[PDB]
C-alpha cells in the first residue's frame, strides 16, 4: 500500500513514519531498551546499559 | 511528425555588433566592468535570455551543430598534424623504437629544444595522445589516408555550421519536434550507435582487421595493400581469413559459426602488440550493433507498436515512493536542465569508464607499452568525466530553483526526495565521516605508528591485514571465468584481474594487479572522497529551493552569492555554491584517483621483462608498503617521481618543468581569489581610480571588483588550472621518462 | 487557532523540538480553491478548501510561504494571518500587525527605529567610547 | 637557523598587529576634531594616493621580479 | 536582537518592506520626503540581519541600515 | 670596479660554455652569434653574463637603453589610451566606445603618440594633465 | 538651482563627493532634501553580480557647491 | 641575492599596502561610509552594493597575514 | 557588413588583433635578431 507516512498523524513536525523509524518491530524493540522501557528506574536502566 | 518554422530569426550582423542584445539588462549598454563578465556569464543562458521553450529549444539545437563544427576542427587538426607534422610514417615501421611525435615547434627564442629525438631523425613534441595507437588501429597506412580525413573534418565542421545556421534562420523546429522523445531514442540507439556500431564492424572487418594482421606478420607499410584493395579484390581478404570466400550466405542462413577466424571471442591481448584482438573489437562492435538496432525499436513513434515512456513510468510505482516515476516524463520533456543533469551524470561516468576500462583491456596496438599513453589517457578521461559529474549537480539545482514545478510534481519521487532531505543528506553527512575516519585515518595510524618505530602496530600486509577479499575474490572469479562461466573465451577478459604477463618490446603490456592492503585503503579513500563530492552535489540539488536556514532561495536563484550574514552569516547556500565546493572536492578525489593509477602501474605494472620471464618494476615494487602511509605518497610518490620533471631543464621534457612550476603558480593565484572578498578589492580599485581621476584618464565604464560568485569562480576555474596542469606535467615529464 | 491542515505526505524538513519547547509559528489562510502550494520545508502540498492551518518553525517559513501565497497563485490569497504558538498555549498575533499589509502606509502606525539625521551625521565612536551606548544608539 | 627564523616570524606577527591596531585606533580612539589638520588628518586626507601608490611599487615590483624569475626560468 | 535604524534621506518607495522577508519594516506616516512616508523598524526582535532592506534602498548612501547586535534564537534564524 | 666580475672574453667558465651554446633560432649559427655578441659583457664565476645597472654609461647598453626605449613605448600606449579616453568621454555614448572602439579614432590617436613627452609636457603646463583634488570623487575619510 | 543647473556633492557620506551631477528637478514641497541630482556615473548600488547601479540621488540646498 | 630582496620589498610593500589600506580605510570608504559605526571587525555590510565581502579593516589584518607569512616565506 | 564592422571593432577582436600583431613583431624581431640580452 503506502508504508511512509506522517509521523504520529502530524505531518508538520519534522520526522516521518517509515518502516524503519516507526515500525512494529522498532517500537517494540526500541521501547523495550533500557533507557526507553517503561517503569524501570534509571539505576536498573544506567546498570544495563 | 517534422514541423520547423519558415524563417524565424533573420541572418544579419546587427546583433554581432550589439553585445549584450540577448538579456534585458544588459541591452542597456555597460555602466559598469560587471556588464563584461555578465556579458559572458549570461552568454548561453538561453532559459535565462528566452522564456519561450520553443525558441530556446532552437538555440540548443544550433549550438549543438556550432559545438560540433569546433570538434570536427579539432579533430580535422589531429589529422592534419599527423598527415603532415608527424612520424607515423616512420613510427609504423618500428613502432617497437620510433616514439610518436606530432607537434613540430618553430625554432624561435630556445623552443627548438622541445623537438626531441623521438627516433628516426624525426624532432617534435612527443605526443601522448594516442592517435598513432588509434590510427594503426584504424588501418592507417600513409598520410594521404590522414590528410583526407583532415580535409573531410573541415568539410563536416562546414556542414555543422551550415546546418546551426540552416536550423535556426532558416527551418527551425517546432517544440513538438524537440518534445518527441521517443523517435530521439528510437534514432540514437538505432541510428547514431547502432549503425554507428554497425559501420565500424564494418569498418573493422574490412580495413582495420587485414592491415594490422599484415602489419603483425612483418609485411612493411609500404607493401600493405590499400583497403578498398580489399573491398576490390577479396582473394588477398580470403588469403587472410579463408572462411571470408563463403560470402553473406553464412550471415543470413544463421551459419554464423563460419565467420569464427574474424569474429572472435578470443580474449586478452595481441601478444605482438598488446592491444585488444581486431578479431574481437570488431565482434564486439557488431554484437553492440544488434543489441542498440534492436533497443532503437522498443518506443512508439507513429506505428502503433512500442512503449511510450510515460506509460513505463506510470507503472513504476510503489509502496514506498508513492506515485513513482509519475510526472518525470514531463519534467524531461520540458526542462532541458533536466535532462542535461542526467546526461552529464551519465557521460561523466561514462568517461570515468573509458579511463578505467582502457589501461587493463588496452584496445589499441603498442599502447599498453607506452606508459605514457596509458597514464595520460587514464588521467584525461578521468578528469573530463569528473568535470561533467560536477555539472549534473550543477543543472540538477538549476532545474531545482527554475523549471521545478509543484503543481505536476505531488507525492512522485522528485517530491518525496525533496520531502526526506534531512533523511538523505545526514546519512550522506554520517557515511563521509565514517569513510573519512576510516580511510584517512588508517593512514594517519600508518603515519603515527612508522613514526614511533611500530611497523607491527600498522594497517598492512606484515602487519594487522586489511585485505580486499572482496575484490580478491571477484579477481579470482574472472581468471576462472574462461572455460567455466566464459567456456567460449578462449583467454580472460583482462589480465589485470590475474594470470598471463604480456610482453611486447620488452616492456609489460598488462599484468596481475595483486589488491593489498594498500589497495583496501586507497580504494576507501576513493570511496570517502566520491562521496563528499556526492554529498556536496546531492546537497545543492535537493536544498536549492529551500532549507531551515533560508526558506526562499529559489525566489534567489540558482546562482546567488547569499543572503546576507544574517542568520549568523549564510554564506555560499547557492545551489551555485556547491557546485563551487564540489569541484575543489572533485579535484581532491580524481587526484588521489590518478596518483593510485599512476603508482600502481610504476609499481606493481609496468617495467621492463627479463628474457627468462622475470619482470622488475619502474618503482621496484614500494606500493605495498609505502602507499600504505601519507610519508611514503609523500617520499617514494611524489618527491621520487617528481625528480624527473624538476632536471627536465635543458631538454626535451622542459616545458613540462616550465608547466609544473607553471601550474605551482596558478594554484597559489587562485589563493587570492578563494580567501579574498570583493569589499576589500571594491575599496583597493576606488583609490587606484582616484589616481585615474587625478590624471583625468578615469574610464566611464566604473571599474569595479569581482562579483561575489565571480570571485569564487575564478578562483575554482584558477585552483583547478594550477593544479591539474601541475599533474599533467608531473605525469607527463616522468612517464616519458620511464620505459 | 481554527482550520484544517493542508493535506500533506509528511516531511523531515517541519518541526523540531524547538515547536514543543521555545516557540512555533502558525500561518492562516483562507483558500479559494483545492490548490498546491511549496512547503517551505521542501515538497509539495495541496490547500484544503476553506480555512487553512499550518503550523512552522521560523517565521520566515511562513512569510515565505506568505509571500508564495501573494504572488504565486491566481486568485492571489491576500488575508494569510501569521501567529506565533507558545508552549504555554499563547498565540500571539503576528503578521499583520494592524490588519494592513506593511509595504502600504496605515494611520495609527508608529515611527521606531526612525533617526532625525543622516547616517554621516552619526557621532564618532571616540565620544562615546565608555557608554556602552553605540553610535548608531546614541 | 631556528633562531633567524623565529626572530623574522615574530617579528612579521608584530609588524601585522602594530597596523591593526593601528585600524582599531582609527575604529575606537580616534577623534578627528581634536586631531584636526595634524599628521594623522592628514594620513587620511591623501589616503588615496598613498593606497594607489602603494598598489603602484607592489604591481612595479611584482611584475619584474617575477617577470624576471619566469625569464630566467 | 539586531538595529535597524532609518534615517531621514528616506524617500519612501517602500523597497526595504517589500524586500523585508521578516515582517520587520513597515511605513508610517511623515512629513519629510514627497511620498510622505518613512520605514520603520517596529518588530526588530524578528530581524534575522539578512540586509534585503539594504539591498533594496536606492538612496545614497542608506536610509536603512541593520547593525548585527546579540543574537537570539529568531535573529540566529534557527529552526532548532 | 666589479674586481668579482671579470670580462667574459677572459672568464674561463664562458670560454668552456660559449662552445656549446645552442642555436635559438633556424641559423646554424645563433649560438656563435651569442658567443661573441656577449662576451663584451661582465661575467662571474658560472661565465654567464651579469648587468650592472648602478647608471654608468659603459653599461648603458645593460638597462638605460632599455629604460629609454621601454618608457617611450609605455609612455606612448599610455598616452593614446588616455587621450582616446577623453575624447570619447564628450561622445552621446561614452559608455559604448570602450566596448567597441572607433578604430578610426584610436588610429589616430595611436600614430600621433610619436610626439607623447612633448605633448605630457604641454599638457601638465595647461594643467589639462593634472586635475584638481577638490574637483575629484573622494572617499568619506 | 534649476533643471540642468550643474552641481558638486558635499556630502561626504555619498558615492559621488566631489563628483558632478546635474540637477534634474527640484520638488518645492518642503522636503528635506528636494533637489534631485543626476549623475553620469552610476553607485555602487544593487545586488551582487548587476552590471549598473543607481544615477539619482535626493539633495538637499547645503551639501551642493555650484559649478556652472 | 638581488632578485630575492626584490621579491622580499615586493612582500613588505604589499603586506603593507594590505595594512595601511586597512588603517587608512578603517573609518569608512565610498563603498561603505560607516564603518567605524560597525567596528573594527564585522563580517561584511551584506551583498547590497555589488557585494562586500571582507569590508572590515579586520579583514585587512586577515588578508596581511598571508602576505606576511609569504613574504617570511 | 557595418556590423561585421562593428564586431570586428569590439574589444575581445582588436586586443587580440593588437596582441598578434605586437607578438607578429616581437617573433619576428626574434628570429632576425634573437639573443638580445642587452644592447
Ligand atoms: C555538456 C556540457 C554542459 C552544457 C551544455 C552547459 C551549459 C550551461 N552551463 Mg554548465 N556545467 C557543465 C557542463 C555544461 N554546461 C560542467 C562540466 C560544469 C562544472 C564546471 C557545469 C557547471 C555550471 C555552472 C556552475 C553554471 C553552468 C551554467 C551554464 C549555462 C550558461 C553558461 C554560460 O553562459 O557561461 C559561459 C561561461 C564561460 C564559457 C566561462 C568559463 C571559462 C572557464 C572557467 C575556463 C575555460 C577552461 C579552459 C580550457 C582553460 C584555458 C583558459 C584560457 C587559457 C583560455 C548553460 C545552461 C551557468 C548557469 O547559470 O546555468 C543556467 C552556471 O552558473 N554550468
Ligand atoms: C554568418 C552567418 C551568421 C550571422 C550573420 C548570424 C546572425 C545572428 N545569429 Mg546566428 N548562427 C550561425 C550563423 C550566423 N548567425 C551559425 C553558424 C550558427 C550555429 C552555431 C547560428 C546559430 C545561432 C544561435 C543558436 C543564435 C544565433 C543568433 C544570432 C544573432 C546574434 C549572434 C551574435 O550575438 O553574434 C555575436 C557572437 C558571435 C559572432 C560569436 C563568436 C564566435 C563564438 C565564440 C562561437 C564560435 C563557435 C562557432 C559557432 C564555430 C567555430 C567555427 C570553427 C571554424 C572554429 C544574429 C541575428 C542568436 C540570437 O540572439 O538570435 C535571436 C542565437 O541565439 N545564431
Ligand atoms: C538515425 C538518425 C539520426 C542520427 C544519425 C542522429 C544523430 C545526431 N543527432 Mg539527432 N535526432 C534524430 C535523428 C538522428 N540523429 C531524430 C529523428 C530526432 C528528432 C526526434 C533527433 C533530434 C535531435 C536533437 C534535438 C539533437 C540531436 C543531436 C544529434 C547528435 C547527437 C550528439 C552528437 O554530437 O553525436 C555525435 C556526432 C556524430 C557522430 C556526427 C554525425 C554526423 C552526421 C550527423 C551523421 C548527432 C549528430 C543533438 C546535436 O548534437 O545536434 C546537432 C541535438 O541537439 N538530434
Ligand atoms: C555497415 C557495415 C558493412 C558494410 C557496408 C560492408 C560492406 C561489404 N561487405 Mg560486409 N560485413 C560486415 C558489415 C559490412 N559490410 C560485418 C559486420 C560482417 C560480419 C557479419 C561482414 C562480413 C562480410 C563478409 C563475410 C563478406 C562481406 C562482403 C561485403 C561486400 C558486399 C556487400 C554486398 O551486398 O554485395 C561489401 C563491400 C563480401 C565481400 O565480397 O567482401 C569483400 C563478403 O564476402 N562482408
Ligand atoms: C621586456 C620588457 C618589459 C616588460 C614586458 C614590462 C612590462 C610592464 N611594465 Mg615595465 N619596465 C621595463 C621593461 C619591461 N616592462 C624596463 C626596462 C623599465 C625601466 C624603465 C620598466 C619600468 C616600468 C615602469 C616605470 C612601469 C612599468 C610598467 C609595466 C607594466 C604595465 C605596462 C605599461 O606600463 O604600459 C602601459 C602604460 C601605462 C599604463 C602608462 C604608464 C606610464 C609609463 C610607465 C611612462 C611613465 C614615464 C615616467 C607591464 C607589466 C608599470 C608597472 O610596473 O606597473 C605598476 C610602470 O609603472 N615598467
Ligand atoms: C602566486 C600567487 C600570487 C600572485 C602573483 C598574486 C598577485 C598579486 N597580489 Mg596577491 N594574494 C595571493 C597570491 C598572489 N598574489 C594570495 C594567496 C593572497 C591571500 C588572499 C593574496 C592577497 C592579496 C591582497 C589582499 C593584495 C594582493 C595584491 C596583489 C598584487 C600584488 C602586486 C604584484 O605583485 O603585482 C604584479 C604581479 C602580478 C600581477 C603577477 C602577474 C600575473 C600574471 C602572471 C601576469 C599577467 C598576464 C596574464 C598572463 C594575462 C592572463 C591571460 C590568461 C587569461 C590567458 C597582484 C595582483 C595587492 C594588489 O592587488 O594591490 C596592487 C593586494 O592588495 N594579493
Ligand atoms: C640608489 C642609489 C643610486 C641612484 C639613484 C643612482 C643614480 C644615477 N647614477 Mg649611480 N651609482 C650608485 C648609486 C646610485 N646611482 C652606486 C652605489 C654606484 C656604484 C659605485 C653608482 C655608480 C655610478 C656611476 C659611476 C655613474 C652613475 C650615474 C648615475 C646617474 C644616471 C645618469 C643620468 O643621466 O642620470 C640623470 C644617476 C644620478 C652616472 C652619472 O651621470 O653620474 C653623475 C655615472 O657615470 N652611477
Ligand atoms: C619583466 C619582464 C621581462 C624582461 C625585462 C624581459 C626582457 C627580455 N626578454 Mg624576456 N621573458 C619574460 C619577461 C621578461 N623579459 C617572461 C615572462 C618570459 C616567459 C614567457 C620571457 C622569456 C623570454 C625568452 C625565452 C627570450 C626573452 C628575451 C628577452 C629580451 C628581449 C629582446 C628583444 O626582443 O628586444 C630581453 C632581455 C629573448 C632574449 O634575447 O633573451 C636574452 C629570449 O630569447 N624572454
Ligand atoms: C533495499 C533498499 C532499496 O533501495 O529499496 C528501494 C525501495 C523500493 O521502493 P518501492 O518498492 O516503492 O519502489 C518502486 C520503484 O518503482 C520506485 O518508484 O525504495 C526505498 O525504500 C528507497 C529508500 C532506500 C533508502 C536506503
Ligand atoms: C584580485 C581580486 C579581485 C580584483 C580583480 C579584478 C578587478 C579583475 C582583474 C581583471 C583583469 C583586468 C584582467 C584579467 C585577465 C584576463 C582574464 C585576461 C584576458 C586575456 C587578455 C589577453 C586580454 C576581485 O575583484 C575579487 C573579488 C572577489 C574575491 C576575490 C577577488 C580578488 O582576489
Ligand atoms: S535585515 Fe532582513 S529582516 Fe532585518 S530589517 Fe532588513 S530586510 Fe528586514
Ligand atoms: S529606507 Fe530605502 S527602501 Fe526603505 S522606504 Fe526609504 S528609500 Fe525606500
Ligand atoms: S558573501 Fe560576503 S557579503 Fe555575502 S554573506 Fe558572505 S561575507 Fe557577507
Amino acid at each position: 500500500n503506502q508504508v511512509v507516512q506522517a509521523y504520529n498523524g502530524d505531518p508538520f513536525v519534522g520526522h516521518l513514519s517509515t518502516p524503519i523509524s516507526d515500525s512494529a518491530f522498532t517500537r517494540t524493540f526500541i521501547g523495550n531498551l533500557p533507557a526507553y522501557r517503561k517503569g524501570l528506574s534509571p539505576i536498573l536502566r544506567g546498570l544495563e546499559v | 511528425k517534422v514541423s520547423v518554422d519558415n524563417n524565424p530569426v533573420p541572418t544579419s550582423f546587427e546583433k554581432w555588433g550589439k553585445p549584450g542584445h540577448f538579456d534585458r539588462t544588459l541591452a542597456r549598454g555597460p555602466k559598469t566592468t560587471t556588464w563584461i563578465w555578465n556579458l559572458h556569464a549570461n552568454a548561453h543562458d538561453f532559459d535565462s535570455q528566452t522564456s519561450d521553450l520553443e525558441d530556446v529549444s532552437r538555440k540548443i539545437f544550433s549550438a549543438h551543430f556550432g559545438h560540433l563544427a569546433v570538434v570536427f576542427v579539432w579533430l580535422s587538426g589531429m589529422y592534419f598534424h599527423g598527415a603532415k607534422f608527424s612520424n607515423y610514417e616512420g613510427w609504423l615501421a618500428d613502432p617497437t623504437h620510433i616514439k610518436p611525435s606530432a607537434q613540430v615547434v618553430w625554432p624561435i627564442v630556445g623552443q627548438g629544444i622541445l623537438n626531441g629525438d623521438v627516433g628516426g631523425g624525426f624532432h617534435g613534441i612527443q605526443i601522448t595522445s594516442g592517435l598513432f595507437y588509434l590510427w594503426r588501429a584504424s588501418g592507417f597506412t600513409d598520410s594521404y589516408q590522414l590528410y583526407c580525413t583532415a580535409i573531410g573534418g573541415l568539410v563536416m565542421a562546414a556542414l555543422m555550421l551550415f546546418a546551426g545556421w540552416f536550423h535556426y534562420h532558416v527551418k527551425a523546429p517546432k517544440l513538438e519536434w524537440f518534445q518527441n522523445v521517443e523517435s530521439m531514442m528510437n534514432h540514437h540507439l538505432a541510428g547514431l550507435l547502432g549503425l554507428g556500431s554497425l559501420g565500424w564492424a564494418g569498418h573493422q572487418i574490412h580495413v582495420s582487421m587485414p592491415i594490422n594482421k599484415l602489419l603483425d606478420a612483418g609485411v612493411a607499410p609500404k607493401d600493405i595493400p590499400l583497403p578498398h584493395e580489399f573491398i576490390l579484390e577479396p582473394s588477398k581478404m580470403a588469403e587472410l581469413y579463408p572462411s571470408f570466400a563463403q560470402g553473406l550466405t553464412p550471415f543470413f542462413t544463421l551459419n554464423w559459426g563460419v565467420y569464427s577466424d574474424f569474429l572472435t571471442f578470443k580474449g586478452g591481448l595481441n601478444p605482438v602488440t598488446g592491444g585488444l584482438w581486431l578479431s574481437d573489437t570488431a565482434h564486439h562492435h557488431l554484437a553492440i550493433a544488434v543489441l542498440f538496432i534492436i533497443a532503437g525499436h522498443m518506443y512508439r513513434t507513429n506505428w502503433g507498436i512500442g512503449h511510450s515512456m510515460k506509460e513505463i513510468l506510470e507503472a513504476h510505482k510503489g509502496p514506498f515512493t508513492g506515485e513513482g516515476h509519475k510526472g518525470l516524463y514531463e519534467i524531461l520533456t520540458t526542462s532541458w536542465h533536466a535532462q542535461l543533469a542526467i546526461n552529464l551524470a551519465l557521460l561523466g561516468s561514462l568517461t570515468i569508464i573509458v579511463a578505467q576500462h582502457m589501461y587493463a583491456m588496452p584496445p589499441y596496438p603498442y599502447q599498453a607499452i607506452d606508459y605514457a599513453t596509458q597514464l595520460s589517457l587514464f588521467t584525461h578521461h578521468m578528469w573530463i568525466g569528473g568535470f561533467l559529474i560536477v555539472g549534473a549537480g550543477a543543472h540538477g539545482a538549476i532545474f531545482m530553483v527554475r523549471d521545478y514545478d509543484p503543481a505536476k510534481n505531488v507525492n512522485n519521487l522528485l517530491d518525496r526526495m525533496l520531502r526526506h532531505r534531512d533523511a538523505i543528506i545526514s546519512h550522506l553527512n554520517w557515511v563521509c565521516i565514517f569513510l573519512g575516519f576510516h580511510s584517512f585515518g588508517l593512514y594517519i595510524h600508518n603515519d603515527t605508528m612508522r613514526a614511533l618505530g611500530r611497523p607491527q602496530d600498522m594497517f598492512s600486509d606484515t602487519a594487522i591485514q586489511l585485505q580486499p577479499i572482496f575484490a580478491q575474490w571477484v579477481q579470482h572469479l574472472h581468471t576462472l571465468a574462461p572455460g567455466a562461466t566464459a567456456p567460449n573465451a578462449l583467454a580472460t577478459a583482462s589480465y589485470a584481474f590475474g594470470g598471463e604477463t604480456i610482453a611486447v618490446a620488452g616492456k609489460v603490456a598488462m599484468m596481475p594487479i595483486t589488491l593489498g592492503t594498500a589497495d583496501f585503503m586507497v580504494h576507501h579513500i576513493h570511496a570517502f572522497t566520491i562521496h563528499v563530492t556526492a554529498l556536496i552535489l546531492l546537497k545543492g540539488v535537493l536544498y536549492a529551493r529551500s532549507s531551515r536556514l533560508v526558506p526562499d532561495k529559489a525566489n534567489l536563484g540558482f546562482r546567488f552569492p547569499c543572503d546576507g550574514p544574517g542568520r549568523g552569516g549564510t554564506c555560499q547556500v547557492s545551489g551555485w555554491d556547491h557546485v563551487f565546493l564540489g569541484l575543489f572536492w572533485m579535484y581532491n578525489s580524481l587526484s588521489i584517483v590518478i596518483f593510485h593509477f599512476s603508482w600502481k602501474m610504476q609499481s606493481d605494472v609496468w617495467g621492463t621483462v627479463s628474457p627468462d620471464g622475470s619482470v622488475t618494476h619502474v618503482t621496484l615494487g614500494n606500493f605495498a608498503q609505502s602507499a600504505i602511509t601519507i610519508n611514503g605518497w609523500l617520499r617514494d610518490f611524489l618527491w621520487a617521481q617528481a625528480a624527473n620533471v624538476i632536471n627536465s631543464y635543458g631538454s626535451a621534457l622542459s616545458a613540462y618543468g616550465i608547466m609544473f612550476l607553471a601550474g605551482h603558480f596558478v594554484f597559489a593565484f587562485s589563493l587570492m581569489f578563494l580567501f579574498s572578498g570583493r569589499g576589500y578589492w571594491q575599496e583597493l580599485i576606488e583609490s587606484i581610480v582616484w589616481a585615474h581621476n587625478k590624471l583625468n584618464v578615469a574610464p566611464a565604464i566604473q571599474p569595479r571588483a569581482l562579483s561575489i560568485i565571480q570571485g569564487r569562480a575564478v578562483g575554482v576555474a584558477h585552483y583547478l588550472l594550477g593544479g591539474i596542469v601541475t599533474t599533467w606535467a608531473f605525469f607527463l615529464a616522468r612517464s616519458l621518462s620511464i620505459g | 487557532l481554527s482550520g484544517q491542515p493542508p493535506k500533506f505526505g509528511g516531511s523531515t524538513g517541519g518541526l523540531l523540538s524547538k515547536a514543543n519547547r521555545e516557540e512555533k509559528y502558525a500561518i492562516t489562510w483562507t483558500s479559494a480553491s483545492e490548490q498546491v502550494f511549496e512547503m517551505p520545508t521542501g515538497g509539495a502540498a495541496i490547500m484544503n478548501e476553506g480555512e487553512n492551518l499550518l503550523y512552522l518553525a521560523r517565521k520566515e517559513q511562513c512569510l515565505a510561504l506568505g509571500t508564495q501565497l501573494r504572488t504565486k497563485f491566481k486568485p492571489k490569497i491576500q488575508d494569510y494571518k501569521i501567529y506565533r504558538v507558545y508552549p504555554s498555549g499563547e498565540v500571539q498575533y503576528l503578521h499583520p500587525a494592524d490588519g494592513v499589509f506593511p509595504e502600504k502606509v496605515n494611520e495609527g502606525r508608529e515611527a521606531q527605529g526612525t533617526k532625525t539625521r543622516r547616517i554621516g551625521q552619526n557621532p564618532e565612536p571616540v565620544t562615546i567610547k565608555f557608554s556602552g551606548k553605540a553610535p548608531y544608539e546614541v | 637557523a631556528a633562531l633567524y627564523t623565529h626572530h623574522q616570524y615574530i617579528a612579521g606577527f608584530l609588524m601585522v598587529g602594530a597596523f591593526a591596531h593601528g585600524a582599531i585606533f582609527f575604529v575606537r580612539d580616534y577623534d578627528p576634531v581634536a586631531n584636526k589638520d595634524n599628521v594623522l588628518a592628514r594620513m587620511l586626507e591623501h589616503k588615496e594616493a598613498l593606497i594607489s601608490h602603494l598598489s603602484w611599487v607592489s604591481l612595479f615590483l611584482g611584475f619584474h621580479t617575477l617577470g624576471l624569475y619566469v625569464h630566467n626560468d | 536582537s539586531h538595529s535597524v535604524k532609518i534615517y531621514d534621506t528616506c524617500i519612501g518607495c517602500t523597497q526595504c518592506v517589500r524586500a523585508c522577508p521578516l515582517d520587520v519594516l513597515e511605513m508610517v506616516p511623515w512629513d519629510g520626503c514627497k511620498a510622505a512616508q518613512i520605514a520603520s523598524s517596529p518588530r526588530t526582535e524578528d530581524c534575522v540581519g539578512c540586509k534585503r532592506c539594504e539591498t533594496a534602498c536606492p538612496t545614497d548612501f542608506l536610509s536603512i541600515r541593520v547593525y548585527l547586535g546579540a543574537e537570539t534564537t529568531r535573529s540566529m534564524g534557527l529552526a532548532y | 670596479d666589479f674586481a668579482n666580475l671579470t670580462p667574459c672574453s677572459e672568464n674561463p667558465a664562458y670560454l668552456a660554455k660559449s662552445k656549446n651554446f645552442l642555436n635559438t633560432t633556424n641559423d646554424p649559427n645563433s649560438g656563435k652569434i651569442r658567443a661573441e655578441r656577449y662576451a663584451s659583457a661582465l661575467c662571474g664565476p658560472e661565465g654567464y653574463p651579469h648587468l650592472i645597472v648602478d647608471g654608468r654609461f659603459t653599461h648603458a647598453g645593460d638597462f638605460l637603453i632599455p629604460s629609454i626605449l621601454f618608457l617611450y613605448i609605455a609612455g606612448w600606449i599610455g598616452w593614446v589610451g588616455r587621450s582616446y579616453l577623453i575624447e570619447i568621454r564628450e561622445s552621446k555614448n561614452p559608455e559604448m566606445q570602450e566596448v567597441v572602439i572607433n578604430v578610426p579614432l584610436a588610429i589616430k590617436k595611436m600614430l600621433g603618440g610619436f610626439l607623447w613627452p612633448l605633448a605630457a609636457v604641454g599638457e601638465y603646463t595647461s594643467g589639462k594633465l593634472v586635475m584638481k583634488d577638490s574637483e575629484i570623487p573622494t572617499s568619506p575619510r | 538651482l534649476n533643471r540642468g543647473d550643474k552641481v558638486r556633492i558635499k556630502r561626504t557620506e555619498s558615492y559621488w563627493y566631489g563628483d558632478v551631477g546635474t540637477v534634474a528637478s527640484v520638488e518645492k514641497s518642503g522636503i528635506l532634501y528636494p533637489v534631485i541630482v543626476r549623475f553620469d556615473r552610476v553607485n555602487y548600488n544593487g545586488f551582487s553580480g548587476s552590471a549598473s547601479g543607481v544615477n539619482t540621488n535626493n539633495f538637499a540646498e547645503n551639501e551642493l557647491e555650484l559649478v556652472q | 641575492d638581488f632578485l630575492v630582496h626584490h621579491a622580499i620589498a615586493l612582500g613588505l610593500h604589499t603586506t603593507a599596502l594590505i595594512l595601511i589600506k586597512g588603517a587608512l580605510d578603517a573609518r569608512g570608504s565610498k563603498l561603505m561610509p560607516d564603518k567605524k559605526d560597525f567596528g573594527y571587525s564585522f563580517p561584511c555590510d551584506g551583498p547590497g552594493r555589488g557585494g562586500t565581502c571582507d569590508i572590515s579593516a579586520w579583514d585587512a589584518f586577515y588578508l596581511a597575514m598571508f602576505w606576511m607569512l609569504n613574504t617570511l616565506g | 557588413m557595418d556590423g561585421l564592422k562593428s564586431f570586428l571593432s569590439t574589444a575581445p577582436v582588436m586586443i587580440m588583433a593588437l596582441l598578434t600583431f605586437t607578438a607578429g613583431i616581437l617573433i619576428e624581431f626574434n628570429r632576425f635578431y634573437p639573443d638580445l640580452l642587452f644592447h
